[PDB]
Order: C-alpha cells, then structure tokens, then sequence
RNA sequence: AGCAGUAGCAAGGAG
RNA sequence: CUCCUGCU
C-alpha cells in the first residue's frame, strides 16, 4: 500500500494544509569554507547586468569607473535583466507621484524628518548589529568601531567635543580633508597612514556568506559596511521611514481589505480584477545610487539648505564603494597530502592555479580589482537602504497612462502584489506587458519563473497565502522558543513571554500553546538537572532535594528549579513562577530563598537564583590579552564614574566638558553641600581637598 | 547650526559619480529643482512594449503541467545515522541508581552476554573487514575491563582517522620546484541517485503502534480552571496518549539519550575516545525499563566551529537478511542466535562508520520539538470545522471524520483509504520527524517549489484560470535541486502521484 | 564619612599613569560607550553552552566568606561543594544553590519583597477574583491598536517618569526646570514621604517607580471593548476561532 | 576511510 | 619535550 500526505488538501484548503510545507523542524543550512566565488558572482554579474561598456577615467581613484544610467546598449534579450535607470522616467513618475496626494508632500515629511535628525545623540549609533572597523581589519560590534574611531580621531589632532550627530558627520568630513592619520595596531604600537589610503578604507565593505537561511539551494553574500558610513544612511532611512510611514500602499492584513474591497466598487458592467503574485529578482544588483541622488535631490529640491547638502553623500559612498574579497582559496597536489592557502592579496600573481568557473569569474572581474578589495559602483548589496526602494515600489505602483484598465497593489523590500482592472485577455496582455515595461524601465526586474494570478483573491505576500475568504498565518521560528540559557529564574519566564507575544500577533491556538508550554519546561528541567521531588532522578542535585522535603510542609510551594511541579496554565502565562509560589510557601522556605545574604547573587523576575558562570578561557591565552585589560580599565573607570553618581542608568549622561572635572566638582558639590549643612569637621574637609588637589595636580601632570 | 562642512576631496567626489548627461552636481540639482513632466514618457513606454515578444500562458487550453524528472539511476541508500525499521534490542529492568549511560553499558554487558559475540573474520558483504573484527575485540575486552577509554592501535588509528589531514602551508615559504608539487584546486558538487523504494515501508512501519508503552519522557499536566483548559488538556490528552505508542516516538528517545549522550562527551572528553551505548527508556508491563540498540565509538573531537565532523562508529544489532541495494554503505557481519518466544532466529551484527558535527547536535538531541506542528494542524482542522459549523462538536468530530490518505500500489484513480483523526496525527508525527531528519538544501527549495504547485491545485480546486508566464526554467529550477536526498525524491514522486489523483476530477494537468 | 573613601578610590585611581590618557580625554556621553565593550560576538548559543555549563562540576563563580561562614565542605555522599583554584573568589556547583535553599539561615525579608513587585501582586489579585464562563466558538477579528494595557492611576507618558525619578531620588544633576513640574512637585511633596528612609538600593528603587506609574501602551490586534482592564488578558480571552467572557462585574 | 555539497573538517598554535 | 584551547 502506497501512502501520500497531500491527500489531505484533495478537501482542504491551502490555509490549513499549508503548515504541513515548512521544513522548520530541522537544521538550517550552513556554509563552508571561504566566500570569495559568492561575491566574485555579485559583482561580476553586477558588471554582467551593466548593458554598458562606457568607462570614465578617475582622478581619486586609480581604476576606472563605469557609469550606470542614461548610457544603454539596448540587446534585444531584453528579458534578460537589465541594470540601466533613466533618470527623466522616475523624475516624471516621482512628478506624477506627488500631484496625487497633497500638494505640499516631500517639504512636510522632510520638515518632520530633519525635525527629528537635529534632536538625535549619536549614542543611537551603538543600538546596532556587527559592522566593519577598519583600524584592525576585523568585524566588531558598533560601539567597539566607534570608540576605535574616536580613539583615532582624538589620538591624531586634538580632541572631539560633538556630542550630537551632525558635528560628528562634520568630524568625518573633517578627517576627509586631513592629509595624514594616525591609529594603533598590535603591545599597543602607533602607526601613521596617508590620505588617499584613509578614503580608501573609509569606502570599505565587508563580505561574508548569510548563515542559517530558510528557503534556497544556493548560498548568497551579505556585507556589512564600516562605521563612517553608518549615520548617513541611518538619516534616509529616517527620511523614507517617515515616507513608508505616511503612504498607503506599502507595507498589513487590513490595507489588503480595504484595497480589494475599494477596487471591488471600481467595476463597470464588463470589467474584472486579475491579481498576480510576482517575485522581484535579482533585487540587490539592480538598485544604482545615482538615482537615489537625483530623487534625495527632489525631496531635498525643496527641503532646506543644510538637509539638502547631508541627504547626499550616502548614495556618493555607495557609488565609489570598495568590496572586500573574502579571504582567498586553496590549493593542492596530485596527491592531495599538501594544500597551500593563497589570500586575497596574491590572487593576482597567483591566477594561474584557479579552475575554469574562477578564471571565468576573475578575467571580467581584473580591470577593477584593487590589492586587497574590488570597486562596484552600482551595486546595493545586503545591509544596506531597504525602505528607500519600497518607495520606488510605490512609484510603480502609481503610474497613470492617461478603456479604463489600470492597476493598483501592494509593495514590500522585494514581494508585490498587483491587481489589474480590465475588459478583456488580450487588454490583460496589454496591461501586464505595460507594467513590465515600466518596471522594465525603471530598473525593476519581475521574475518571469516564480509569478502567478488569478481572479479572485487566490494570491502570496510575505508568506501570508490569502485564499477568498481565510487568512493564512506566518510560520514562526521554533528555536525562538528557548533562547535565553542565562538563569535559573530568566529563562522560564521568558519563554511563557515568547508564547505570549507569539500567541498575540499570530494565532497559536491554545493546545499548540500547551504543548509548547509543557515541552520548554521539559528542556527546562534537562537542562538545568532539576527534577521533581516524586521522580525516581538520584543525581547530585536530587539526594539533598530527596533527603531534606521532610522539613517542606506544604510540598508544592517549591520553585520548579528547586524540584516543585507546574502551577502555571495558559491563562498566567503573564505572571512568574515566584508570586504565584510565594502565595503558598513554608516560612522557613521563604526566609531562606529569598534572602539577599547569598554567596551567589552578591559578590524580568525575581533574581534569587541568578549566578554567573565562569568565562572562557581564551580571554587570556590569546595575542589579545591587551584587549582584556581594556575592557578591565574601562569597568574600573565606569564603576569609578557611576561610584559618584550614584543614579546614572537611569539617564543618559549627557554632556561635553570631561568625566573627572565633573567628578571633582561634584565632589566639591556635595562636599560644600554636605559641609554646611552636615559634616563639618577641618580634617576631613582639609584632608578630602588634599587628595581632590594631589589628584588633580596628579591628572594634569 | 545651518552649514555643513565643506570639505575639498568630497566636492570632487560627488562631481565625480554624477550621471553622464550632467557635468556637476550643481546643474544636476538646478536640472532637478526646475524639472517638469511631458508626454513623450508614453512613447518611451510603448517603445518598449513593441520589443518585448512576451506572452502569457494559459491553462484551459495548454494545461502542460507535466510531472517532474525523477532520476531514473542507481537507487538511492540508506542514509540516516542510524537504524530505524531494523532494529533489535535487549532489555532489563531499570535500577535507579546505576542510571549513568557507562553503568548502563556495562549493566548491559554482565546482561547481555558478550562472550558469546563470536564473529567471523569475513562478511557477508562490505568493503573492510579486519579492521571491524579487532575493533569489536578490542571495544569487546575493553568493555569487558570496565573502562571506556580506547588503548590506540593502528585499527583505530586508521577509522577514526588521526593524522588524515592535508598539510594546510600558509604563502609565507613556498619552496617552488620546477615542474614537481603541481598544486591547483578541483571541484565537482554532488552525484545523482535514483528513486528509493524502501521508504515506503519504514513509512507504514513507523506509524505502526509497537508490548511497551510510552516512550518520550514529558512532562507533568498543570491544573485546569473551568476555562477552555479543559479543551487544549483534552486535546493533549488524547494526542498524546497517541503519539506514546508509535516507533516515530522510539527513534525520537533513541536519538535524545543517544546523542545527548555523545553531546556531553563530546563536552567533557576532547581528545580522548569514548565508548557510548545506544539505547532508550520505556515502560513495560507497568515496570520502567531500558534497552540496548547499538554500541557507538566517538572520534576524539576538537569542535572548533560550529562544524568539524567528528567520528562515530556504529555497531549494530539487527534480525533480518541485508541488502545490497538499500543497507549499501554497511559492512554488514554477523553475531549468532536469538531466542524469540512468539523460534531461536538468527542475529546479524552489523557496522557502519559515519560522522556527525556540533550544530548537527542540537537539532537533534532538541528534536522532543515536533508536537507543535502536528497539534497545530489537528487544532487548525477542528477549530475550523466548529469555526464553521458554530457548535461545540469536538469530541464527537473527532471520531465521525475521515481523511483520505494511502491510495494503494497497483490502481490509484479515487481508491483512497479514509482513516480516523488521530491516524492522521500518527502520519503527521511521522512527516515532521522526516523532516526533522533529513533536512538538507534541496529539501528546502523543493519545500518553496511544492507551495508553488500547491498554489496551482488551489487555483485548480475552484476554477479560478490560473496562468504562468515561463514554465521552462520553473522546472528547470525544480529539477535541479532534487539530486539526492531520498526524502525530497520521495515527495517528488507523491506530488505527481498527487497530479493523478487530481486529474481524475480536475483538468489542469496530464497523465 | 563616604566623600572620603570616593576621594581615596579618586586619587587611587588617578595614580595610574596610562588611565591619565582615559579621562579627562573623553566626554560625559562616551561613559555609554565605555560601558559597552563585550568583545564576544554574538553568543548565537547561549542555551548550548548553559548545557555545557551545567554538566561540568563546577561550573559557577560565587563568594567565598558567606559561604566559608555558613556551609559545609561535603554532604553526606561524595557531593562536592568547593574548589580552591582561582582574587578571593571560590567557584562551585548548583548543588550549593538548593543546599542553601534548604539548609540555609533566613532573613525575615517578606515585607518588602512583597512591596517591590506590587504591580504584578496587582495582577495575581485581578487575576484571583475573576470569574468564567462558556465559549462561543465563533469568527472574530478586528484591527491593531496602540493601548494603554495596565490599571493604573496616574498615566504619564514614558517622559514625566525619568525626570520624575530625577527630581525623587537625586536632585543635584536632575533636569532643566520646565513647566511640567508644579502639580507633579506636589506628587514630589507626597512621594519623597514614601521613598526616604529605606533599605531598598536606588537602582531597585528607579525600577519599581517605573511600573507603578507607567500605562504600557503597545501596537495588539484587540477585539471588543478596549477597557485595560481586560487588556492584559487579551491572550485569554479570546483567538481567531473562539471566544469566551461571561464577567459580571 | 568517512562527513560532505560548489569548499571546508577529519585538530591547531606557541615556548 | 611541555603548555594552551572549545565562536576569534
């Protein structure tokens, strides 16, 4: 006898038997090795999309540079994509665009916009994923590139008194006119570097694979960008956020409803709505910068004067970027017993020992090629303006030729739904081919492999499949359920969190929430070795638990990392373990749990349990050990500054003068405060204003 | 407040990657700030339409929905780590302070009498044999000397291998010699295998009910107000006490303990190799027991990475005749004779090394994780069918409802099996298993290209005259990814058996 | 007699000769950015290596002389307790943990633990008095809205609570004085009555100010009526294919 | 050997 | 010959 699953939808629908179709049970895939080919792909088949051939000579540079717009050689496999913008055709839909809402649009959002970039601390820049520092060539979290850059700023002409974002632009700018930088390398030397190695670097993108992605056979290559080129970029993704924020055809579950309820009362006696799921592809290698200078260059036509100039120097940075090249292949003999390793810097010298796919890669690739990186000059890889594009989406979405057949939809980063209103099939052919070629001109590629329609609403948005009447629901991560593994007390609760906000948003009926609620208290139990008190466990942790229970009176007061069952349900999920077990517990139990005297919590829920686990132990065997000590300086000087204030978490301390003048003056403060009205003694105040005045003739000497 | 920094390299920077019509920024934006719209824009349009040739394709009238290329090749073997369908076990009663996994191998060797394991030296099939046979003996005495610790030797030396890595020589010598050490770089991706027909059967004998009982070991039920809990306890309920008795819940505890135990030793033990039973924990007539499936031989790991591919040795206890198509990568030997009381049949020792890596652990030894989509889709099921009925009918719906699953081998035009709910949560179980086991990348394409041709059956399913503009690269991209995992072969040939069963009432698709 | 330890601690640290370069160099904002330099890079694992923790011996880092005060070397079976390999920081296991929280000395702390968390007392006692009824088993759906979900009494808006804690707590570096203060200052008048004499440390203190007074407004698909009352049950009360609320009162 | 899947691991580094 | 690791 044969057996089939997918008999289940022979009298279903595609709302029920759909998460049946999500391998997310399993693991995800990884990649391996070096990701030079992944990037050597990107760009090479960036330069492939380019339908040029027309180079321009660089001054700053030393390699050449192809333009992207306005210079065409139109092949006729036109459906092959194309990377070319004409800049009067998105000028005219951008004209056409604001003549719909509003007369006063991009000055409003733009007024709101710089309204909320002049009233910005710079310490947003920290609330940020990896990016790239360029003083040890390495990834690092933002706020270490950030202060390595600083360092680099107030170690090689004086010092830096910003505090606020646009001073700190002026600061880079200010660097980009210094002829001569000086940093520190590794055992902390000082090293110098010129100018036209400093634009450069500042230019410089990182490369690596995307690990753990669900839903592709080949691996893709996200880059991460520096610090310097940061900011910028986060104040027109302000700008288009607050764009995104004001549209209506962007994107989610009601503007669906109200589109297609809308578009249902624009029908005449003979016409009908077609939809089309569609899949924009190749999105990342078919968005040049150009435009989004000469667009940023209508929103700041009419914005001000200092907006107009800092909304146009990110797409400059992203058309003279650099790319970084990975970090080289591998070779071997006959035998294969020896392989060498040859890095990105000798790929040159060394060409003649790659395979046919590399060599084909790298032949239209040589005449860009920098020592260590690659110049792109169209490109807008991974990492980089998501709601900029959307409004380009929008702009498509908005075209109007003039029958009475036209089109209306939906907008994500790259997934689209259109709606088209019309009479007949071959006015069906007629209409879609339009909105292919307007896309076609603007730069916006449809995949032709993964695009379907029917009439009703039948279609596929950010994998939400809504049929006619139902509404399909997102299929959510399962290792979201247990990430915490930081205590025995934040860890539970924190997952009765997760099913609650995943309960809310999704739908996650309630069996589903139960049986995750039982199975993460499963894990919770084998992961932390504590079992009830009636389980036949005789580990370590479970004789004294198993010898003293005689003392517990009341047996299900105990905690459930101390060896007590479940009290929590489905309709407490809001509430911690602790209150609903403090409500029951011995008095001897509750006095001892809950004492701050403890060997372990001395040196959100109730931290009774929270201890900390010893590090790791290459913190002190490795050649960064120098690092270590700062990091150990700078928790003496932190608990040093938060010693004297004493509520300093709760505020950001702003200011701009130093931190120990601020502290020798709020010593001062207190201590003529607190002397008159309090101390009042000449040894103590003579002797406290001995060591402010040695410390201070000891700081500045 | 109002004034940028104007720098002196950027000004020459921003001139530089203007578009070419313009000279400078500066008349670029004087272009821009006085830009009006016109009307040769349609001719632009237009003009590009006329060189376009595109067509859609409908379905009424060309409805080429062929059914995919299954690779007509060499069968596909069997890949999976361990032993699921062919699996022999000795049991005991479970004593409570010798619960450590080195007790219990060594509970098991005073149990399991291993001084009668005589093997031969020659198998029945494989590729080495004499390096099996003194790894046996020596894991054999070494067991029998009560203690897990590997004395090295070259048999051990050459299969988990110690030194059997390349020389990896930075570029800072290289010492070149003319025309010896020709050194380059060679790739090839993967080889193509055939459909397997062996899947079938450990289908159908996977969510078969086993006499033990419960097999995952869960957790304790909390208390029910006179709120719905009621409802979702009954629902656990009964879907547990289904998913208690199937053999998916054996090889779900056997993969738990077996590799939460390897995991552990391959925390504490770098460097040094293990011995590591395989076995699980069930009840049996009321008395908690455990049993004993396989002897596994670690591979002195140095897990750097997420990855790093460390050595497992598998011996294994079976009870049926090999095969050279389906057990292909075994080096299958022998043992002797079991008693089993229904006479004394006969038992095959079996081996097979494999690998398995550190982020292929925690996958794994998490994989108590596969209730949740099964009772989502059974609560989905049922909270619709009362969602449009409005009535409280849940425990009568779960009897009075079928599913049509298992159309048979020899017709398949409308000849389904209707089967009850919790039969349906059995199967359910076992395909999120399966795809908690086999997870590769060409699981996951084929799992995006399958929600595709499911959107086409939908759009089948009420005559909504679905189209596709280029079906030639769909199935060009389909047909790449389906190489060789059995389990997307598998759900390839299903899904064009899905097409015939469909085709007998829709018209969309071909024979 | 503290300004004369901080002045000890002050000139101690000033000794140093590479910390000269530390302060006085940077600004008052870069103590954000000094109090961020966790070079790990993501800890993508944390679950994985709390296994790997807990499976070792003696996996944590605790105090040596309340331990050393109160403990025991050994239990009564080969349990072990203490290490002495390496300041005077002694590392154990999670057995002295539930050996303290069974074979330990008690502080009467009941009071004041139960006056911390009188938000989610609050909630346990809404929750302990309310009453059921059936389901319904119908369609039901509405839009997102930004709600205000919990029962309080003075409904600030997240920016009257910082400068109210600055002007509670630590008034010498507070705020610029604005227009918000008057009647708030004779909330000021009634809270530093409260908020004086007490063992409770300021950054516990700034923490449960702060869910007394602070209406959480979020972004929730909420159904019915929108009373806050029944906003943090929104979960309970009903899904997408079924209902219930019979509460009288 | 094997794990693999478009290139890596099957230990590495220093004194 | 020894030391060190376990995301660098």
């Amino acid at each position: 006898m044969e057996i089939n699953p997918y008999l289940l939808m022979l009298n279903n629908d595609i709302t029920s038997m759909i998460s049946l179709t999500y391998p997310y049970t399993g693991a995800p895939p990884m990649s391996h090795g070096t990701s030079t080919k992944y990037s050597m792909e990107t760009v090479s088949r960036t330069y492939s999309y380019s339908r040029t051939k027309k180079e321009v000579p660089s001054g700053i540079f030393p390699i050449e540079r192809r333009k992207f717009c306005n210079t065409i050689e139109d092949k006729e496999n036109l459906e092959k994509p194309n990377g070319n913008v004409d800049i009067n055709f998105m000028l005219s839909l951008a004209e056409m665009l604001e003549e719909k809402m509003g007369k006063g649009f991009f000055k409003f959002c733009a007024n709101e916009a710089e309204a909320e970039i002049l009233k910005m601390h710079f310490s947003k820049l920290t609330e940020g994923r990896q990016t790239y520092d360029w003083t040890s060539e390495r990834n690092m979290p933002a706020a270490t590139a950030l202060q390595l850059t600083v360092d680099a700023i107030q170690e090689t002409q004086g010092t830096f008194k910003g505090t606020t974002m646009v001073e700190y632009c002026n600061k880079i700018l200010e660097m980009m006119d210094w002829p001569e930088v000086k940093f520190k390398k590794v055992t902390l030397m000082i090293t110098k570097i010129g100018r036209e190695e400093f634009i450069k670097r500042i230019c410089t993108i990182n490369t690596m694979a995307k690990d753990g992605e669900r839903g592709k056979y080949k691996r893709r290559a996200i880059a991460t960008p520096g610090m310097g080129i940061r900011p910028f970029s986060k104040i027109v993704e302000t700008l288009a956020q607050k764009i995104c924020e004001r549209l209506a055809e962007s994107g989610k579950k009601a503007k669906l409803k109200t589109t297609v309820s809308s578009t249902n009362s624009k029908l005449q006696e003979g016409q009908f709505m077609v939809n089309i799921t569609g899949d924009n592809s190749k999105w990342n290698e078919c968005q040049q910068p150009e435009a989004y200078l000469a667009m940023l260059a209508y929103i700041t036509k009419d914005s001000s004067n200092l907006m107009k100039d800092l909304c146009s120097v990110a797409p400059t940075l992203f058309c003279n970027k650099y790319v970084k090249m990975g970090q080289g292949f591998r070779a071997k003999n006959k035998r294969k017993t020896k392989e060498i390793v040859i890095p990105a810097k000798k790929m040159k010298e060394r060409k003649e020992l790659m395979n046919a796919e590399w060599r084909d890669l790298f032949e239209t690739i040589e005449p860009y090629m920098d020592g260590e990186c690659c110049f792109l000059g169209g490109g807008m890889l991974m990492g980089m303006f998501n709601m900029l594009s959307t409004v380009f989406g929008v702009m498509t979405l908005n075209y109007r030729e003039e029958r009475n057949c036209y089109w209306t939809g939906l907008q994500s980063s790259d997934d689209f739904v259109l709606f088209c209103i019309s009479r007949t099939w071959p006015e069906m052919e007629m209409t879609i081919l339009k909105f292919i070629a307007v896309c076609k001109l603007m730069g916006i590629n449809m995949s032709l492999e993964k695009s379907y329609g029917c009439l009703p609403e039948l279609f596929e948005f950010t994998s939400m499949f809504f049929s006619g009447d139902f509404v399909s629901n997102i299929a959510l991560e399962l290792p979201a359920f247990t990430t915490a593994g930081m205590n025995e007390g934040t860890d539970f609760t924190a997952a009765m969190s997760v099913i609650r906000t995943n309960m809310i948003n999704n739908g996650l009926s309630p069996g589903t929430a139960l049986m995750a609620l039982r199975i993460c208290l499963q894990e919770f139990r084998a992961t932390y070795r504590v079992h009830p008190y009636d389980s036949g466990v005789k580990n370590h942790r479970m004789k004294i638990i198993r010898k003293f229970i005689e003392t517990i009176e009341n047996k299900d007061g105990l905690l459930i990392s101390d060896g007590g069952k479940l009290m929590n349900n489905i309709s407490s999920l809001h509430i911690p373990e602790e209150i609903l077990k403090e409500d029951l517990m011995d008095p001897s139990y509750r006095n001892r749990v809950f004492n701050p005297r403890n060997p372990f919590t001395q040196f959100a829920v109730v931290s009774t349990h929270s201890f900390r686990t010893r590090s790791n132990r290459t913190l002190l065997n490795t050649d960064m050990r120098a690092m270590a000590l700062e990091e150990k300086r700078y928790q003496v000087v932190c608990n040093m500054y938060r010693s004297v204030f004493e509520s300093a978490d709760v505020n950001t301390p702003i200011g701009s003068m130093s931190m120990g003048e601020a502290i020798e003056a709020k010593i001062l403060d207190r201590a003529r405060t607190q002397f008159e009205n309090g101390i009042i003694g000449g040894e103590e105040y003579s002797e406290i204003k001995r060591l402010i005045e040695d410390a201070k003739r000891q700081r500045l000497s | 407040e109002l004034e940028m920094y104007k720098s002196k390299l950027f000004i020459a920077m921003r001139d530089e990657s203007v578009p070419l019509p313009y000279i400078n920024y500066e008349h670029l934006r004087t272009r821009c700030e006085t830009f009006k719209r016109n009307q040769a824009e349609c001719e632009a349009k237009v003009a590009d339409v006329a060189s376009r040739l595109k067509i859609k394709l409908e379905h009424l009238e060309e409805n080429k929905l062929r059914p995919l290329e299954i690779p007509k090749e060499k069968e596909a073997p069997y890949t999976h780590k361990f032993l699921m369908k062919d699996a022999w076990f000795f049991a005991k009663p479970h004593d409570s302070e010798r619960a450590q996994p080195q007790q219990i191998l060594y509970d098991f060797f005073e149990a399991a009498n291993m001084g009668f394991m005589t093997t031969s030296p020659k198998p029945i099939f494989g590729k080495q044999g004499l390096m099996y046979h003194s790894l046996w003996g020596q894991t054999k005495r070494a067991i029998k000397d009560k203690r897990n610790e590997l004395e090295p030797s070259e048999q051990r030396d050459f299969l988990c291998g110690i030194g059997r890595a390349s020389k990896k020589i930075q570029e800072d010598k290289w010492q070149e010699s003319r025309e010896e050490e020709f050194k380059q770089e060679e790739t090839k991706g993967a080889a193509k295998r055939g459909f397997p027909t062996w899947f079938n059967e450990e289908w159908l004998w996977a969510m078969r009910d086993s006499k033990i009982g419960d097999w995952i070991p869960m957790a304790e039920m909390p208390p029910c107000k006179n709120e719905m809990e009621d409802y979702a306890k009954k629902m656990c309920e009964e879907l547990e006490s289904k998913i208690q008795g199937t053999n998916c819940a054996r090889e779900m505890s056997k993969l738990i303990h077996t590799i939460g135990s390897l995991h552990t030793e391959c925390r504490n033990f770098p460097g040094k190799v293990k011995i590591v039973p395989i076995y699980c924990r069930g009840t049996l007539r009321g008395e908690s027991t455990d049993c004993l499936f396989g002897i596994a031989i670690k591979g002195k790991s140095h897990l750097n990475k997420d990855d790093g591919m460390y050595t497992v040795v598998t011996f294994e206890f079976s009870t049926e005749e090999p095969n050279p198509s389906k057990h292909e990568k075994y080096t299958v030997f022998e043992a002797g004779t079991v008693p089993v009381e229904a006479k004394e049949k006969k038992l095959f020792l079996y081996c097979r090394t494999t690998g398995m890596s550190k982020l292929k652990n925690d996958w794994f030894s998490k994989c108590r994780r596969c209730l949740i989509p099964t009772m989502e889709t059974v609560e989905q099921i049922v909270l619709k069918e009362c969602a449009l009925k409005e009535e409280n009918r849940v425990s009568e719906m779960l009897e009075n409802k079928r599913a049509w699953i298992a159309h048979e081998n020899g017709e398949n035009l409308t000849r389904l099996v209707s089967t009850k709910l919790k039969d349906l949560c059995r199967m359910l179980i076992v395909t999120q298993f399966y795809y908690c086991i086999y997870n590769d990348n060409q699981l996951e394409g084929f799992c995006n290209e399958q929600k595709k041709f499911l959107m086409f059956l939908q759009a089948d399913k009420d005559s909504k005259s679905a189209f596709t503009f280029n079906q030639k690269g769909l199935y060009e991209k389909i047909e790449e990814c389906i190489v060789s995992n059995p389990l997307c072969i598998f759900l390839a040939d299903r899904l064009n058996k899905l097409f015939l069963v469909a085709k007998s009432n829709g018209a969309k698709y071909f024979e | 007699s503290l300004l004369l330890t901080l002045a000890k601690e002050y000139a101690n640290l000033t000794k140093d000769k590479k910390s000269c370069k530390l302060l006085s160099q940077g600004t008052v904002s870069s103590y954000t950015t000094f109090k961020k330099w966790t070079t790990s890079r993501k800890e993508k694992n944390p679950s994985l290596r709390m296994r790997w923790a807990m499976g070792s011996k003696f996996p944590i880092m605790a105090n040596r002389e309340i331990l050393e005060e109160a403990g025991i070397p050994e239990q009564w079976e080969g349990i072990d307790l203490w290490s002495k390999k390496d300041l005077g920081m002694v590392l154990a296991s999670p057995a002295a943990i539930t050996y303290w929280n069974f074979c330990g000395p008690g502080v009467d702390n009941s009071s004041v633990i139960k006056d911390v968390y009188k938000a989610k007392f609050m909630k346990k006692e809404r929750w302990r008095e309310t009453l059921w009824g059936p389901m319904n088993f119908e369609l039901v759906g509405k839009q997102r809205r930004v709600v205000e979900t919990q029962p309080v009494e003075i409904k600030l808006n997240q920016k009257e609570i910082k400068e109210l804690t600055m002007w509670v707590l630590f008034e010498d570096e507070a705020n610029l004085a604005s227009k918000f203060i008057q009647e708030n200052f004779s909330l000021v008048l009634s809270l530093r009555e409260l908020y004086k004499g007490k063992a409770v440390n300021k950054d516990v203190a700034a923490f449960m100010i702060a869910h007394q007074f602070s209406p959480e407004k979020r972004f929730l698909p909420t159904f019915g009526p929108i009373r806050p009352e029944r906003m943090e049950l929104l979960h309970c009360l009903g899904g997408d294919f079924w209902k219930i609320e019979a509460v009288t009162a």
